[PDB]
């Protein structure tokens, strides 16, 4: 019960191991289904270290769009020592992980922002430019 | 930038040592500027616990190393559900 | 409008006085010279007829044709916007002490006189909280470096302009 | 800073010791991003700081763009082709 | 832990049987629609019918066709049916009234409905049957589409609370209902739950009439029971998203002068009617919006997949940006930025 | 130990249990005939851009969307500034479906009759 | 200007016909002669080598990255000519060089990249402007899908650089953890005394020298050029290393590296010997290319490089554009074009071209002898310069390799000179045809100031000391 939780890190590292299964693969669906599994594996970890929306981002994005994106075009081609954690009181706000990306991506990083804008802007206008014929 | 901005948005773990080697670094010149190797020696210390790593390895290899008894107020353990309890 | 951090105080980018280092944009349209109009007016009709001749020099058909409205159209609007940009770059660097300033330190001296008998801000009120103008002004600061890659400006009612 | 050096490790070789396929390419090409992601969010913890959160960020928008741009290379490149035979 | 268990068990068994009752209560309602009667012979008033069919697919022989990956045909079902089961988590029926009260509840229920589309995408390529690989590509392009449409509803109603607690959300509409304000969300959020859930008249996926069958043109037995139960379960798990996002969830009025006539103290008495009533108004909900996806089966021919494509991408994908930039220009122009 | 975590466990296991019942009661008579594929009762690969390009395009316009979640998640504390910020940015997006839009990129004999006299 | 150029040219773009590319193309390259003239007065902020740091500190803004910025728009204009007018106006050479119609705002958005990747403060911009500079790149050749070989091409890049990106932001990673920082700023004398970074800062410098192509995983790209469309190759050759190696010469995170010293040898050795016994011309520059790149490697191991390094690329970036210029120019006269990507291969395809155009064959001497580095040539002036700052520190072994390899490499330049001052047996008699008058005339500036740039340097070297001092 107290060693699950304890080796529940230990065990996402080997279920990981096992998982990249993805080179071996007879299939390269089965190889893409494993990947996922790996995905799946990646957002238990995140959730073990106190990153759980960083969970279900990941879930959202790379399970929910870009897994998509891999089987949809495979159909279609042919350290011993333990941390001491203490409290304290000077945090009224209710701050969380997204609030802090969101406050320093739209003021200090604003910059970052836009780029990221443009680069998109270039994840759309490039496959439209070379998988499209014009005319 | 975001240096110095914790997960919470307040000043992160390590902040305060790393502020007062900026007011090292400010005030001293590049010939000067070792007489603060001190504060940075902190900040790393800070950040990667290795000192501390080595007194803690020191401090239990005696300790196993020890058949005689320890009289000292100890440091108990209990479950989370025993928390206030008694 | 209590500065947060400290700035320095009338450095020299150049050769002459500092009269703001991140002024408004407001300001920086308001204390363009007629010199910069016609560096816009400039820039505007330089851009179709570039392309005009562009078209004499070397026809895109063999044939000489002039070029459609449409791209003429295009020609002078991006033409202000180049016009504008240099316009908008010469005026800041008047203000940062780089060309000669005389007349615009001079109408800024008054125009801080009389808003400071007014009772008002030298640098007007912000509708945001201090960290997000300290925030504000330091994405600002002599962004008109940058006018080649990207347009940045300040719109923001800090009170880092650098001066005492 | 475990999980995601063996994956990235481990991706890589796939990646170099391919001699099946190019989908195993593109698969360990993200899986790499992924460990490289895991170190990062890892040290973000441990140092309670935002910039490493801020990065890791980034680079899934860029895994992201980057996937969709690849995928678009490999369609192009086939349609002259009709069959992948890496 | 045993209270635990007891709250699982009612609740998973309501959210089963409340999806039995579906299939029998759209047959029935189309056949008055249709001037018939629809299912009233197998139990009393045609009760027992979803059990009887049940049974009865449970009792049928599993055939893995010869050209089919058959571990990847009867696992595909499980996993589309276990996203759906899983995504009833954190629906609450009550303030704090769910098995699970995340603070990251809406990211949570996009996360498992984007796990949705691999049922459809993995059958076609199991089944090997043509028309299932055909109705799967089809319908893995339909399904992000309108996933798309969605997830931007979904962030601009966090625009109007600025919270990840599903809760919440639901706690700032006693003020008034979020489909108030916007009328106009609502419907595409209806349009699209119709096309995300794949439905008539947006039913292109599996439509009998272009591809005998669909993707499940293979599926008999138990697998053929998941893909039914998985569909009728996120019809309603969707309209549970549409009910909290947009219809104030279990708010229905204020009943705080009936209970101080009622009452006088706290007892397990009013926090019994107090329940109920939060979990009636929330079901009635629910069943407007099951009633409502029955009644557009009814009324509307189906799309093709040039229309529905065009519809998402060209007419409801610029009106959902239109509406990212006119939401917090409102909320600028009046000095309401919601806080944390 | 919460109702969330064995909410999650208990669903598979009620579909591992329902497959199990369907193995164990089920007869299974397989033969060539039954195990032939269906299509309409007897025996017997191109693509289009679009297919391709519904596809491809949803993982910007999704990495759009979410990148979006930070903001509403943080708008308070952004205040009038932030504000602008995430306008251009859905400005500097919008563009990007304009040129979408323009190229008609999701989308998939009338001659007259001359007689030489 | 950059920025709304992007913009306005999507939405032009997005709503003109597929004749209207060229004109187009003209209109982008007026208005960029417009902002580099206009604007240019924004040298004057730099006056006393003042430092701007911009955008919450991740942009620098400093005279060098001011004059490579220059640079780049110089280089975009001379490019953006050759696709935006004809050289001939018959059928041939309409197949021969159409631009694709989504060319345009790729080549503007590599160029943000570049510019970006140049004025990075902090490492969370450098990886950002990488990955647009590098996705750009990627479909910049891909875009011309007809060609079997540049889809290869453009698949081949896109992995190799994939991996290089991973280990790019493995070492900004690795950076962060030691450091938890961003920036190099925050580096100083006392930390680099005190911490061992050289591995994780050798690691980023490999990283991004791998992606211009250096020794000994140079191969991949020379195949890639090759593999491109001609005037492609024109622009993918150049825009990376110039952004690559001015972010690199402004970080100074290599001084006197042993393995930065070990890869510049090899890279000058293998790019000097490995072009010997080619025959296809643009595998003959990609050599050349290499050899110098090694030549600005040199420049990564030593404070103060910043003459030197601007020198040199300067004069490489103009000879580079003048070469590939006159191989196009030479298309007109040859007998048999192989394809309509690349309509010259062989160098041999060339013999006797000095029957045919003397002055053209005046030009590619000139530009030949600059490579070599015959003086008073530019070519010249900026080996004299390197070799000046590596003597200055103790490169002495490295100086030795360096001349030897401008030796070696003279033998493969001269080539090309070799096969054009032959004699061909069928002379051009006549043609009403006239070469377009401003591809001419730009390729006549290039000409002219490789030969005439010499009379300026001491000008040069004034303006520098009160710009870069
Ligand atoms: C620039 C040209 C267009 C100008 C439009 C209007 C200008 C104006 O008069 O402002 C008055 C306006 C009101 O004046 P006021 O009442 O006297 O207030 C006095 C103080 O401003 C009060 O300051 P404050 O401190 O009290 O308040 C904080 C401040 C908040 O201010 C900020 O936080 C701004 C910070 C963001 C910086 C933006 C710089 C621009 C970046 C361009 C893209 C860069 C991408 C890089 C990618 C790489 O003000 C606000 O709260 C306003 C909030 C937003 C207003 C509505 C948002 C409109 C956005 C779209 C407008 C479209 C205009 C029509 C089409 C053109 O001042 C504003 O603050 C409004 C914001 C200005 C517009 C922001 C972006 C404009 C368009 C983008 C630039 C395009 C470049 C084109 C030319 C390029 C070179 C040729
Ligand atoms: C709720 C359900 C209520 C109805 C309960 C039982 C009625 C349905 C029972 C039924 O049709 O299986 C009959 C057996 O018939 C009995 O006599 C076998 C004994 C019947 C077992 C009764 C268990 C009742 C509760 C189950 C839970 C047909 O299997 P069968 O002879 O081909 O025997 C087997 C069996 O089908 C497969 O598990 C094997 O894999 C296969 O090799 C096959 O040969
Ligand atoms: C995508 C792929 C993703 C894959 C990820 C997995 C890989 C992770 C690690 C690999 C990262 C990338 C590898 C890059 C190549 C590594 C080589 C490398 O950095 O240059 C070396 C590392 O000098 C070590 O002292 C370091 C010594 C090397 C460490 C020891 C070897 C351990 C192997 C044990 C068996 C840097 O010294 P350097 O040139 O400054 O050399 C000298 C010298 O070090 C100083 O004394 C002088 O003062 C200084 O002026 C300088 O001139
Ligand atoms: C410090 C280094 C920085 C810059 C140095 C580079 C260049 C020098 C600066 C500015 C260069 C500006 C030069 C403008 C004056 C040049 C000039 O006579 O017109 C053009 C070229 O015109 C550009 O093609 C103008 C294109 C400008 C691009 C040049 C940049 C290289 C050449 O006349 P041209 O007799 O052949 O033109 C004739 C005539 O115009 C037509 O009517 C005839 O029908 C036709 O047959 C044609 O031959
Ligand atoms: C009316 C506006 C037109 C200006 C357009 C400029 C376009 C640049 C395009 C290509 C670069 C091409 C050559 C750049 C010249 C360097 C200027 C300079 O002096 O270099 C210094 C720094 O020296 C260095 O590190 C070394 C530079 C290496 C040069 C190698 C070539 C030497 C031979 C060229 C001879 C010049 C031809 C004249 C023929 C009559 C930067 O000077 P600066 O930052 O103060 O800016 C100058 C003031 N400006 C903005 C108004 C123009
Ligand atoms: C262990 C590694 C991963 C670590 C833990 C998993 C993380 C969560 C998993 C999420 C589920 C989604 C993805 C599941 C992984 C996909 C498995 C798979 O690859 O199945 C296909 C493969 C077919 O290969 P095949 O052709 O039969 O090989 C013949 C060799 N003689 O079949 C095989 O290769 C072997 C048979 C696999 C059977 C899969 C059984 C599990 C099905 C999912 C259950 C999910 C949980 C519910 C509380
Ligand atoms: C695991 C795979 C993916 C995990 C998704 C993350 C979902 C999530 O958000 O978990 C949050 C929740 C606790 O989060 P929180 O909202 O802060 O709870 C406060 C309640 N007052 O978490 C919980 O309430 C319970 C935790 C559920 C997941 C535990 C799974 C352990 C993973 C290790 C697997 C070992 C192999
Ligand atoms: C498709 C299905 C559409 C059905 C929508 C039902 C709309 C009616 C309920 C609106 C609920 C709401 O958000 O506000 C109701 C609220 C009740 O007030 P109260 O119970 O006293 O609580 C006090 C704290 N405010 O406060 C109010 O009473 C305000 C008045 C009700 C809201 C406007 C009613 C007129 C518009 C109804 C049209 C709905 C769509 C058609
Ligand atoms: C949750 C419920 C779990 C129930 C799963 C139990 C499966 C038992 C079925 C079985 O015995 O094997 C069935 C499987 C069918 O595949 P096969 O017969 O080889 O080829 C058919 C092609 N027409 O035959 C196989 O190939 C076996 C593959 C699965 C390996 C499990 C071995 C089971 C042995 C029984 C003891
Ligand atoms: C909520 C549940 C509501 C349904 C219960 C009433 C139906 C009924 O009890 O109906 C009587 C049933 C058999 O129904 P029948 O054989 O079709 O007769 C119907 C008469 N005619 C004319 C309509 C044919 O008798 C039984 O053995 C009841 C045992 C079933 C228990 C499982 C219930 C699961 C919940």
């Amino acid at each position: 019960m107290m060693y699950l939780t304890y080796y529940f890190i230990e065990i996402t590292i080997f279920l990981a191991i096992l998982c990249t299964f993805i080179i071996s693969a007879k299939n390269p669906m089965v190889s893409i289904l494993y990947m996922i599994a790996l995905f799946v594996i990646a957002a238990m970890y995140l959730y073990l270290i106190g990153l759980g929306i960083f969970s279900l981002l990941y879930i959202m994005i790379y399970i929910g769009a870009i897994a998509v994106l891999f089987l949809f075009i495979i159909t279609l081609l042919d350290n011993d020592y333990n941390t001491i954690i203490t409290q304290d009181w000077f945090n009224i706000e209710n701050t969380t992980l997204l609030t802090t990306i969101g406050n320093v991506l739209l003021t200090n990083n604003a910059f970052i922002l836009l780029v990221l804008a443009i680069v998109l802007l270039l994840g759309i206008i490039g496959p439209i430019s070379i998988t499209m014929k014009h005319k | 930038t975001a240096a110095g901005i914790s997960l919470t948005g307040g000043r992160n773990r390590c902040f305060s040592e790393w502020q007062s080697f900026m007011h090292c670094t400010a005030k001293t010149d590049a010939k000067s500027r070792a007489q603060c190797l001190p504060n940075f020696e902190d900040y790393m210390e800070c950040l990667h616990h290795t000192k501390e790593k080595a007194r803690l390895r020191e401090i239990e290899s005696v300790l196993k190393q020890k058949k005689e008894g320890l009289e000292a107020p100890p440091v108990k353990v209990i479950p989370v559900k025993a928390i206030g309890l008694v | 409008s209590t500065p947060l951090v400290k700035t320095s105080v009338n450095y020299s980018y150049g050769d002459y006085p500092l009269i703001d280092a991140d002024p408004h944009f407001k300001r920086v349209v308001g204390y363009m010279r007629p010199s910069d109009y016609g560096v816009i007016g400039l820039a505007t009709a330089a851009l179709p007829a570039g392309i005009c001749f562009a078209e004499w020099l070397d026809p895109v058909k063999g044939k000489f044709a002039r070029p459609s409205v449409k791209f003429l159209r295009v020609a002078t609007m991006l033409g202000f916007a180049v016009g504008f940009g240099a316009a908008y770059a010469r005026s800041s660097l008047r203000f940062f002490g780089v060309t000669e300033n005389a007349r615009e330190y001079k109408k800024d001296e008054a125009q801080m006189a009389a808003r400071k008998a007014a009772g008002l801000e030298p640098y007007g009120t912000s509708s945001l909280t201090p960290e997000l103008q300290e925030i504000a002004a330091k994405n600002s600061a002599h962004s008109i470096a940058g006018l080649f890659i990207f347009p940045w400006f300040n719109f923001v009612n800090h009170p880092y302009h650098g001066r005492e | 800073m475990f999980i995601g050096t063996i994956i990235l490790v481990l991706s890589f070789l796939g990646f170099v010791f391919n001699r099946r396929n190019i989908i195993l390419a593109f698969i360990c090409l993200e899986t790499m991003l992924l460990g490289i992601n895991l170190i990062l969010l890892r040290n973000s913890v441990l140092f309670d700081d935002i910039s490493g959160s801020l990065f890791a960020i980034v680079i899934i928008i860029l895994a992201g763009v980057e996937s969709a741009i690849g995928l678009s290379l490999l369609v192009s490149y086939y349609r002259l082709r009709g069959v992948i035979n890496s | 832990m045993i209270i635990n268990i007891v709250e699982i068990l009612i609740f998973l068994v309501c959210v089963l049987f409340s999806v039995a009752y579906l299939t029998v209560a759209e047959r029935k309602t189309l056949a008055y629609m249709q001037r018939r009667l629809g299912p009233n012979f197998v139990g009393y008033y045609g009760l027992l019918q979803a059990f009887a069919d049940a049974v009865k697919l449970l009792l049928k022989e599993i055939v893995l066709p010869k050209e089919s990956n058959y571990i990847i045909l009867v696992i595909s079902p499980l996993i589309t049916l276990i996203t759906a089961l899983i995504g009833w988590v954190v629906i609450p029926l009550g303030p704090g009234i769910t098995l699970g009260e995340l603070n990251l509840g809406i990211l949570f229920s996009l996360a498992i409905g984007s796990l949705g589309v691999f049922g459809s995408l993995l059958s076609g390529w199991s089944s090997n049957s043509k028309y299932s690989l055909l109705g799967s590509i089809r319908s893995t392009a339909q399904l992000i589409s309108y996933e798309l449409i969605l997830t931007s509803i979904f962030i601009i109603i966090i625009m109007f609370v600025s919270s990840l607690n599903i809760t919440t959300i639901i706690e700032t509409q006693r003020v008034v209902w979020y489909c108030i304000p916007l009328l106009p969300l609502l419907l595409i959020f209806f349009i699209a739950s119709v096309a995300e859930t794949a439905r008539p008249p947006f039913d292109l996926t599996e439509s009998e009439s272009e591809l005998v069958a669909g993707y499940f043109t293979e599926y008999s037995g138990s697998p053929f029971v998941f893909f039914f139960l998985a569909e009728y379960s996120n019809i309603i798990l969707i309209s549970a998203f549409n009910g909290y996002l947009l219809l104030g969830g279990y708010l229905s009025f204020n009943y705080s002068y009936l209970f101080n006539i009622l009452f006088n103290d706290y007892s397990y008495v009013s926090f019994l009617f107090e329940g109920l009533i939060n979990s009636s108004a929330y079901a009635i909900k629910l069943v407007f919006l099951m009633f409502s996806f029955i009644w557009v089966r009814a009324a509307f021919p189906r799309f093709t997949y040039d229309n529905l494509i065009n519809f998402c991408w060209i007419i409801l994908l610029p009106l959902l940006f239109g509406i990212f930039l006119i939401i917090p220009s409102t909320l600028y122009i009046f000095d309401s930025f919601p806080t944390l | 130990m919460n109702t969330f975590i064995i909410f999650i466990i208990l669903i598979p296991i009620v579909g591992f249990a329902l497959l199990a019942v369907n193995i164990l009661l089920a007869v299974y008579k397989p033969y060539n005939e039954k195990l032939g594929a269906f299509e309409c009762g007897l025996t017997s690969l191109a693509f289009n851009a679009a297919f391709i390009l519904v596809a491809i395009l949803f993982l910007p316009f999704d990495l759009e969307i979410s990148t979006l979640l930070p903001y509403v998640m943080s708008i308070y504390l952004v205040s009038n500034y932030g504000f602008t910020i995430v306008l251009l940015f859905l400005l500097i997006l919008i563009i990007g479906f304009v040129y979408e839009i323009n190229t008609n990129a999701l989308k998939i004999n009338t001659d007259s009759l001359i007689y030489k006299l | 200007m950059l920025i709304l150029a992007i913009i306005s040219l999507i939405t032009f773009v997005s709503m003109s016909k597929l004749s209207d590319n060229r004109a187009i193309i003209r209109l982008i390259n007026i208005y960029l002669i417009l902002v580099l003239v206009l604007d240019s007065f924004l040298y004057l902020l730099f006056l006393n080598n003042q430092t701007y740091t911009v955008m919450g500190e991740l942009l620098i803004f400093n005279s060098f990255t001011f004059y490579i910025d220059m640079l780049i728009y110089f280089i975009m204009i001379v490019i953006s000519s050759l696709y935006g007018y004809n050289l001939y106006n018959n059928n041939l050479y309409k197949t021969l060089f159409e631009p694709k119609k989504e060319l345009i705002i790729l080549f503007l958005i590599n160029i943000l990249g570049a510019l970006l990747i140049v004025h990075s403060n902090d490492f969370i911009t450098l990886f950002v402007a990488i990955e647009l500079q590098s996705y750009s790149i990627y479909l910049i050749t891909a875009i011309y899908n007809s060609s079997y070989k540049a889809s290869k091409a453009s698949m081949l890049y896109f992995f190799m650089g994939g991996i290089l990106s991973i280990l790019i932001a493995y070492s900004i990673n690795t950076y962060y953890s030691v450091l938890n920082s961003y920036t190099l700023h925050s580096l100083d004398s006392l930390i680099i005394n005190t911490l061992d970074l050289n591995l994780i800062l050798i690691a980023l410098s490999l990283g991004l020298l791998f992606k211009i192509g250096i020794a000994p995983l140079h191969k991949w790209l020379i195949s890639i050029y090759e593999n491109t469309p001609i005037l492609i190759t024109i622009y993918i050759s150049l825009i990376p290393k110039i952004s690559i190696l001015s972010y690199l010469v402004l970080s100074n995170i290599s001084i006197n590296s042993l393995v930065i010293s070990i890869l510049a040898i090899l890279t000058l050795l293998v790019g000097s010997v490995g072009g010997l016994l080619q025959i296809k011309i643009k595998r003959l520059l990609a050599f050349s290319g290499l050899t110098n790149a090694g030549y600005m490697m040199l420049l990564l191991l030593l404070n103060n490089n910043e003459f030197s390094y601007l020198y040199y690329i300067t004069q490489y970036s103009i000879s580079h554009l003048a070469i590939f210029m006159i191989i196009i120019f030479s298309i007109y006269y040859i007998n048999y074009i192989n394809n309509q990507y690349n309509p010259i291969i062989y160098v041999n395809q060339l013999k006797g071209l000095i029957h045919d155009n003397a002055y053209l064959v005046l030009s590619m001497a000139i530009v030949v002898f600059s490579f070599i580095g015959i003086p008073p040539l530019l070519g010249f002036f900026g080996k004299l310069n390197i070799l000046m700052s590596i003597l200055n520190n103790g490169y002495y072994f490295i100086s030795i390799v360096l001349i030897v390899a401008s030796l070696i490499s003279a033998l493969y330049y001269l080539y090309l000179l070799n096969v054009s001052i032959q004699d061909k047996n069928n002379i051009l008699i006549n043609s009403n045809e006239t070469v377009s008058s401003v591809l001419s005339y730009i390729l006549s500036s290039l000409i002219i100031l490789i030969t005439f740039g010499f009379i300026y340097n001491s000008l040069i070297i004034d303006i520098f000391n009160v710009y870069f001092n």
